[PDB]
RNA sequence: CGCCGUUCCGAAGGGACGGGCGAUGGCCUCCGUUGCCCUCAGCCGAUCGAAAGGGAGUCGGGUUCAGAUCCCCGAAUCCG
RNA sequence: CGCGACCUCAGAUCAGACGUGGCGACCCGCUGAAUUUAAGCAUAUUAGUCAGCGGAGGAAAAGAAACUAACCAGGAUUCCCUCAGUAACGGCGAGUGAACAGGGAAGAGCCCAGCGCCGAAUCCCCGCCCCGCGGCGGGGCGCGGGAAAUGUGGCGUACGGA
């Protein structure tokens, strides 16, 4: 009865789809999210899982911003000209 | 015809919006051709005309932008868009001032002591 | 690398299941699922004896 | 359920407009290895997540 | 022209199931 | 001047500065733990450790429990081998003073710690008194004898252990005394001692 | 003046208006949902075409963020056709569906004759 | 890092009528506006917590290949 | 009663700034094991290491002796060779374990408080004038406002200094 009987009460979620990290590990009742700890401001990550970093790190996303700032890193950062017209 | 950004930067802002408000009607009777059904002439049309808006908008906000930081040119609090961005870290220094001061005990310093200049015989 | 063939986590089964007594990987509905981890015998796997620097 | 929210209907739309086959004339194309869909999910065996 | 086929994905099982139901009591 | 009050605040004994102290550490006692003072109650003390009197500096007082460090576990119950079943007489390795300075150092996160200094104490608590430099004022940004501390460098000079108080645990110093920190620190010592140099030739 | 209550409650001081040296944001950002953004195609559906034909009413698939407001107030103004109701719905797919009705002298049939879907 | 705590070591109300002062828009008549005092004010703890608890107010008939107390027709109803 | 100071303390969507979170190979501050070794094990070892927490920079930290020495004396810090598997620690068991000198890479010094001297001789802010203007500054005005005598600036710091 601990089995294939009681498999078939399992109704209502423990989980959801965290807001910040898009994984469904938003415990409903605790009120916390379980992969990043979304109350918390700190996004929570520990060294004893050295995979579990390389899934979430500066590289896995767009770095929309990044991969221009490294771009605008080569000139210096300017600012406020444009090349010679015409 | 070919709306180049360059024959668009003389025209005046209601003479801009007129050209954006008919560029949307264009658009909005095309994306109707495309599901009532129509020849590829006029869906691929789309690509053009989706452009074209954008390089409308795109002139309207840099000479708005323009116009901006010339109003805010000599001022000394200036929104901050016009502010010069850079890195966090870089817009948090000291001015080329604030490192080019020295304490009046080290202009006398170097002053007194400057580095000369000189060789030795061999 | 240093890291190859150690990346995965993997504890033998131990004794009965009439299976060969290497670690095996963990759990998980896919092909590399209890499949024998580390050793040099085993795919994936650590060579013998890890040429260093 | 029928008592749906809008960030869970919107997931499920997208979901559903990412289940559909490989346009055939895709692989006529030059630098090209995509034989079919693999990526693609049934409502009975896979189960979404959530 | 030349049309396609198809193809469907499936989980794929893993044998740990073991009933150790046998007992075998000779003391 | 301030040599009067320097060797007038050596004679805590006496009477006028038991009588001070405790009805300082008596009004002390009352305030909140973290509260910013209007002025430095110690003013000699203060320029000794680097306190102008212009804008930009502030004073936080701050409070402090005594004592040890009592181990943070379960009932009893460190589970471990016998050397490590200590909870109750343990000692934390940072000074209370240490300790204030970072207390006022993350309340105010955008302040920079110069240093601080004692201001009372009883039975339950010590009370020191925190010198916070503004590091984007004009007045520190522009005088060029203090714009050191507005670099990045340092940033939290006491969760770093750069201030004095943070520096007098670290057990740096020059002599036949302090060979266990040869180099940056004590781990950067144990780290060229627990390095194994392999030349290419051997 | 005498305390008549033993709760000293806080005096109620002065409080200014921002009247702030420079604004942060240099421009007012262009409203980007348009009354063009807002209504993206219609539909040519027998399951709206007699809605069009029966009903007297027109079927947009407007954009998502838009109210049955911004929708009336949006087909007065691209279309110039006074408006009834609309009742709004989001499919399946994701887009928000609109069937908007249309005064009692104006004819749908003969206002989607025009703008192209009949 | 944070945890404890939910009325407990708290200057915890940005509100109302009337009056007085001040400004404003117009049948500048007479109301309305907002600025300043005067007078008055308890609370009891920010916020969250139920698609089965509490919770104003819609029923008939027709219709689709799939939607109807939701669309059409016809009768009402609550709140502002 | 009122008035006006000062101290202490609140309230602002008050004018203008600042912090927060991420990364983390290297670095700084704390916290801190147990596998294992000892052919058992409890001190020791593993190890101030893994995990944990906080904070940075392109390097960090350290740094111009309350030093080493006992010489015919050396002279900030950091780094390498060497001292040295040494002195020493240790159920003196297992094991652990530096520094000085010397040769090199590099090479650089300084600054306050205090004590005194000077009419606060100093600093921040707003308004206007001209420039500079995309690292918010220079010069001029303001019986313009503040900070500061509960101490700002210049000389000056142990090599002595006035
Ligand atoms: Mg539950
Ligand atoms: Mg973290
Ligand atoms: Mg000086
Ligand atoms: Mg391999
Ligand atoms: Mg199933
Ligand atoms: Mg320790
Ligand atoms: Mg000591
Ligand atoms: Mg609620
Ligand atoms: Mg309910
Ligand atoms: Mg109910
Ligand atoms: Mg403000
Ligand atoms: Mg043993
Ligand atoms: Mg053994
Ligand atoms: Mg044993
Ligand atoms: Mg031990
Ligand atoms: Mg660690
Ligand atoms: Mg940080
Ligand atoms: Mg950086
Ligand atoms: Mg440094
Ligand atoms: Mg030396
Ligand atoms: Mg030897
Ligand atoms: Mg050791
Ligand atoms: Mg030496
Ligand atoms: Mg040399
Ligand atoms: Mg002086
Ligand atoms: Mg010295
Ligand atoms: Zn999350």
């Amino acid at each position: 009865t601990k089995g294939t009987s009681s498999f078939g009460k399992r109704r209502n979620k423990t989980h959801t789809l965290c807001r910040r990290c898009g994984s469904k590990a938003y415990h409903l009742q605790k009120s916390t999210c379980g992969k990043c700890g979304y109350p918390a401001k700190r996004k929570r990550k520990y060294n004893w899982s050295a995979k579990a970093k390389r899934r979430n790190t500066t590289g896995t996303g767009r770095m929309r911003h990044l991969k221009i700032v490294y771009r605008r890193f080569r000139h210096g950062f300017r600012e406020g000209t444009t090349p010679k017209p015409k | 015809a070919k709306i180049k950004a360059r024959d668009l930067r003389g025209k005046k802002k209601e003479e801009l919006l007129k050209q954006l408000d008919d560029l949307k009607v264009e658009l909005s009777q095309l994306r109707v051709a495309k599901v009532t059904g129509g020849a590829a002439s006029k869906l691929s049309k789309i690509r053009v005309v989706r452009k074209s808006i954008a390089r409308v908008l795109t002139v309207i906000n840099q000479t708005q932008k323009e116009n901006l930081r010339k109003f805010y040119k000599g001022k000394k609090y200036k929104p901050l868009d016009l502010r010069p961005k850079k890195t966090r870290a870089m817009r948090r220094r000291l001015n080329k001032h604030e490192e080019s001061l020295k304490t009046k005990k080290q202009q006398r310093k170097e002053r007194l002591y400057p580095l000369r200049k000189y060789a030795v015989k061999a | 690398s240093e890291l190859a063939g150690h990346q995965t986590s993997a504890e033998s089964w131990g004794t009965g299941r009439a299976v060969a007594r290497i670690p095996r990987v963990r759990g998980g509905g896919t092909h590399r699922s209890g499949q024998g981890a580390f050793g040099n015998m085993c795919r994936g796997g650590r060579m013998f004896a890890p040429t260093k620097t | 359920s029928s008592h749906k929210t809008f960030r869970i209907k919107r997931f499920l739309a997208k979901k559903q407009k990412q289940n559909r086959p490989i346009p055939q004339w895709i692989w006529m194309k030059t630098g090209n290895k995509i034989r079919y869909n693999s990526k693609r999910r049934h409502w009975r065996r896979t189960k979404l997540g959530l | 022209f030349v049309f396609g086929p198809t193809g469907m994905p499936g989980p794929t099982p893993s044998g740990t199931n073991v009933g150790s139901s046998g007992r075998s009591p000779s003391v | 001047g301030y040599k009067y009050i320097q060797e007038l605040w050596r004679k805590k004994q006496s009477d006028v500065m038991r009588f001070l102290l405790r009805v300082r550490c008596w009004q002390y006692r009352q305030l909140s733990a973290l509260h910013r003072a209007p002025r430095p109650t110690r003013p000699d003390k203060a320029r000794r450790l680097g306190y102008k009197a212009k804008q930009g500096y502030v004073i936080y007082r701050i409070r402090v429990r005594r004592g040890g460090r009592k181990r943070p576990v379960p009932k009893g119950a460190t589970y471990g081998k016998p050397v490590h079943h200590g909870v109750n007489q343990l000692k934390f390795a940072r000074s209370l003073q240490s300790v204030a300075e970072e207390r006022a150092g993350r309340h105010c996160g955008a302040l920079r710690v110069l240093n601080s200094y004692w201001v009372g104490e009883d039975s339950t608590y010590k009370f020191f008194e925190v010198i916070l430099i503004d590091p984007f004022h004009k007045a520190i940004r522009r005088n060029p004898d203090t714009q050191w501390i507005t670099k990045p460098v340092h940033k939290h000079r006491e969760m770093r252990g750069l201030t004095s108080a943070g520096r007098k645990s670290r057990g740096l110093g020059k002599g036949h005394k302090f060979h266990h920190t040869i180099g940056g620190s004590r781990r950067a010592a144990w780290r060229r001692r627990n390095t194994l140099q392999l030349h290419r030739y051997r | 003046k005498i305390r008549t209550s033993p709760t000293f409650r806080r005096p109620k001081t002065l409080r200014l208006r921002r009247q702030p040296k420079y604004p942060r944001k240099s421009a007012p950002r262009r409203n980007k949902l348009d009354h063009y953004a807002i209504i993206k195609f219609p539909l040519t559906t027998e399951s709206a075409m007699k809605k069009i034909e029966d009903n007297n009413t027109l079927v947009f698939i407007v954009d998502v963020k838009a109210n049955k407001h911004q929708i009336k107030q949006a087909v007065k103004k691209l279309y110039d056709i006074d408006v009834a109701k609309v009742n709004t719905l989001i499919r399946p797919d994701g887009e928000k569906k609109a069937y908007v009705r249309l005064a009692p002298d104006y004819d749908a049939l003969d206002v989607a004759n025009k703008i192209g879907i009949i």
